[PDB]
């Protein structure tokens, strides 16, 4: 029950520079980094799924953790059409307190 | 205007492929 | 030759339709856009497709594969473009000082 | 969502050297990338300049850094 | 002095801070404004992800806990530092060669290197 | 091949200042929309022709398909202004533009045409499905289409259209598909 | 060598940031800069970054339209810094 098998990792190095080797320590550390990334992404996505009061992990909340934290957009999956972007829900209390900063400044 | 796009459906993309 | 003239024909005549991008942008703004916005936004997205395919054919020429483009050369194309800042993501608040 | 750029994008990949018959999965990746790019540009444009309006001026400021895209926008506007 | 700068001096006085610079209270109010407007940033992203109208308390409770790992990561816990040590503390101490001059690590871990520079042509 | 004229735009000074409301109320088929444009738009029927009459007595006449037909329609517009009551003289009549179109009977490949003559031809497919080629010596603008139809515009006389088409014909035959 | 070619071009440009200021901030960073061309390259990179942030701020200010004197207010610098990795968040109206 391992997800990466040291031949898929070796081809990941061969596609970058084919005359390059990794040492045993580097290979073990890279496998550990992959396992840690998988665990963190899965836990965060599961917390977002629990928040949607659902019990199924969809692809819409593995998207939101990688985009916001890890800066990863995985292209070939597609989403629903994004709703019209709400720009500023500035409240009345901010519209009247910030209209006092200018009232003292120029008057 | 529609004749620049009508030939863009006869030449390119005759068969549809896929990949594993 | 006889393929370069057909390829140059498709490089110029191909475009995203203005009747759909004006439908696509207005679903994001809420009210309305102008014709000179849709003309530019349909033109930048052709450069952006030409930024990926011209660079996904550099991934395929680097590895030992042929012209048909598998998705392996396309996820690698977005990876190399994002590391040079070409692909903008407005949901990752970046921080340079640490 | 359906695919609104399935037949148009196959002409464009042939225009940049791919094939006459690309793969459906590759066309799908390209379509998703185009939609995401348009959405990001539209949000930044709504923030910059006039809030809640996307204008040509805002789009030009956003694309100023990248040379290839800026040149194309200027050429298209002048030709129009 | 607003009511939250009058309370920021109480927090530092409750610690072992009796003598501070007066610029500190202006700094600890900018940190306290940047923190709540970053939690409420993420609490609005999570309210729209569950597709609700307002920002409820369970959104702010998640936004607190889901940014205690990157924004305020911790020094390693006591149960982890004990297990790392007690396998390091079991190998014996090695013996020393009698005459080895300067005792140093191998050359790829030291900072001894030929240390070149450009020909100022 | 000969290019047939499709549109003649001429201009004529009547010399007398006109108030447009009485012309709009008395004359037939006269359209006045000031909150939109500041002229009276009167159409005739025998020669399918339209005139914009201005308040300073200058008249733009467009739609006819020869020089003599444009001059005859301009005379008709001057006399229908005259018989309402204004003293209208046919001072100066000048044809601003003559437009002609023709078919060169084969499909044309425009990419080689922009490749070998990029100094005088501006071609952008997306917006306009046509190539604008500017002839430097005749001073004509030619819209060249892929189907074989060429439109020549921006000429004052007929012989300029004829010389521009005889100039651009060997290039188009050289770039046949 | 691109870096060497850039150093040859620099053999004319003099940066606004002096060499003693830059040569001190490399001393806190961990080395004494011996070659006075490395100091010049680092100073020029820093000058370019500050100039880009300021020019983006000026462009936002010009876009809001006032056309006589441009003040470097925080309303123009705070969106201009977020394009790089500087995220300031200043408070107002302390209650």
């Amino acid at each position: 029950n391992q997800v990466l098998t040291k031949k898929k990792l070796q081809d990941l190095v061969r596609e970058v520079d084919p005359n390059e080797q990794l040492d045993e320590d580097v290979e073990e550390m890279l496998l550990q980094i992959a396992d840690d990334f998988i665990e963190s992404v899965v836990t965060a996505a599961c917390q977002l799924a629990r928040h949607r009061k659902s019990s199924t992990l969809e692809v819409k909340d593995v998207q939101l953790h990688l985009e916001r934290q890890w800066n990863m957009w995985i292209p070939g999956f597609g989403s629903e059409e994004i709703r019209p972007y709400k720009k500023a829900c500035t409240t009345e209390a901010h519209k009247q307190r910030m209209a006092l900063i200018r009232k003292t400044t120029k008057k | 205007s529609a004749r620049i796009l009508a030939t863009n459906s006869e030449l390119v993309g005759t068969l549809t492929r896929s990949c594993k | 030759s006889e393929e370069q003239l057909n390829r140059y024909e498709m490089y110029r005549r191909s475009a995203f339709p203005k009747a759909a991008i004006k439908r696509l942008i207005q679903s994001i703004t809420g009210t309305s856009v102008s014709q000179n916005v849709v003309i530019a936004m349909s033109g930048i997205s052709k450069v952006f497709v030409g930024e990926v395919v011209e660079e996904a054919l550099d991934v395929c020429e680097k590895w030992g594969e042929m012209p048909p483009l598998q998705p392996k050369h396309m996820r690698e194309a977005v990876r190399r473009l994002k590391s040079k800042g070409q692909i903008p993501n407005s949901k990752h608040k970046k921080i340079i000082f640490f | 969502r359906k695919r609104l750029f399935s037949k148009e994008l196959r002409c464009m990949m042939y225009g940049f050297g791919d094939d006459q018959n690309p793969y459906t999965e590759s066309v799908d990746i390209l379509e998703d990338l185009v939609i995401e790019f348009i959405t990001e540009m539209t949000h930044k444009a709504m923030s910059i300049g006039r809030q809640g309006r996307v204008q040509v001026e805002d789009i030009v400021f956003l694309i100023r850094k990248d040379p290839r895209k800026f040149a194309r926008v200027k050429d298209l506007l002048t030709m129009n | 002095m607003p009511k939250d700068a009058q309370m920021m001096a109480q927090i530092l006085k409750d610690m072992g801070i009796t003598e501070y610079e007066p610029r500190v209270i202006n700094q600890m109010l900018e940190f306290a404004f940047r923190y709540v407007t970053t939690i409420l940033d993420d609490a609005k992203i999570y309210s729209s992800h569950a597709k609700k109208a307002t920002v409820d308390a369970d959104d702010v409770r998640l936004a607190i806990q889901c940014r205690a790992d990157q924004s305020f990561t911790s020094p390693p816990p006591r149960d982890f530092l004990l297990d790392i040590a007690r396998q390091r503390n079991q190998t014996p101490l090695p013996l020393i060669k009698p005459y080895s001059g300067p005792r140093l690590p191998p050359d790829r871990y030291c900072l001894t290197a030929p240390n070149y520079r450009l020909k100022s042509l | 091949i000969v290019p047939q004229l499709q549109n003649i735009v001429s201009t004529v000074n009547l010399g007398c200042k006109l108030d447009l409301k009485t012309i709009a109320l008395r004359a037939r088929n006269a359209e006045y929309n000031p909150k939109r444009f500041a002229a009276v738009i009167m159409r005739i029927r025998e020669p399918r022709t339209t005139a914009l009459i201005f308040s300073s007595g200058k008249m733009v006449c467009t739609g006819a398909k020869s020089e003599e037909q444009s001059r005859l329609a301009a005379r008709k517009y001057a006399r229908v202004v005259q018989k309402l009551g204004f003293p209208a003289k046919f001072l100066d009549f000048k044809i601003q533009n003559m437009v002609g179109s023709c078919d060169v009977k084969f499909p044309i490949r425009l990419e080689g045409l922009v490749l070998t003559h990029q100094q005088f031809s501006s071609y952008e497919p997306e917006l306009f499905p046509g190539l604008i080629y500017r002839m430097i010596k005749p001073r004509i603008v030619l819209l060249i289409f892929v189907s074989g139809k060429v439109v020549l515009t921006g000429a004052k006389v007929r012989a300029e259209i004829y010389e521009a088409f005889e100039n651009i014909y060997p290039i188009l035959k050289g770039f046949r598909k | 060598t691109p870096l060497v070619d850039f150093l040859m071009q620099l053999e004319d440009y003099t940066p606004t940031i002096p060499d003693a200021v830059t040569g001190y901030y490399l001393n806190r960073a961990g080395f004494e800069a011996s070659d006075p061309r490395i100091i010049r390259l680092i100073s020029l990179a820093a000058q370019k970054f500050i100039s880009d942030i300021a020019n983006d701020a000026l462009q936002h200010c010009k876009m809001k339209g006032k056309d006589r004197k441009y003040t470097l207010t925080m309303e123009d610098l705070t969106p201009a810094l977020s394009e790089y990795g500087i995220n300031v968040k200043k408070p107002h109206y302390f209650t």
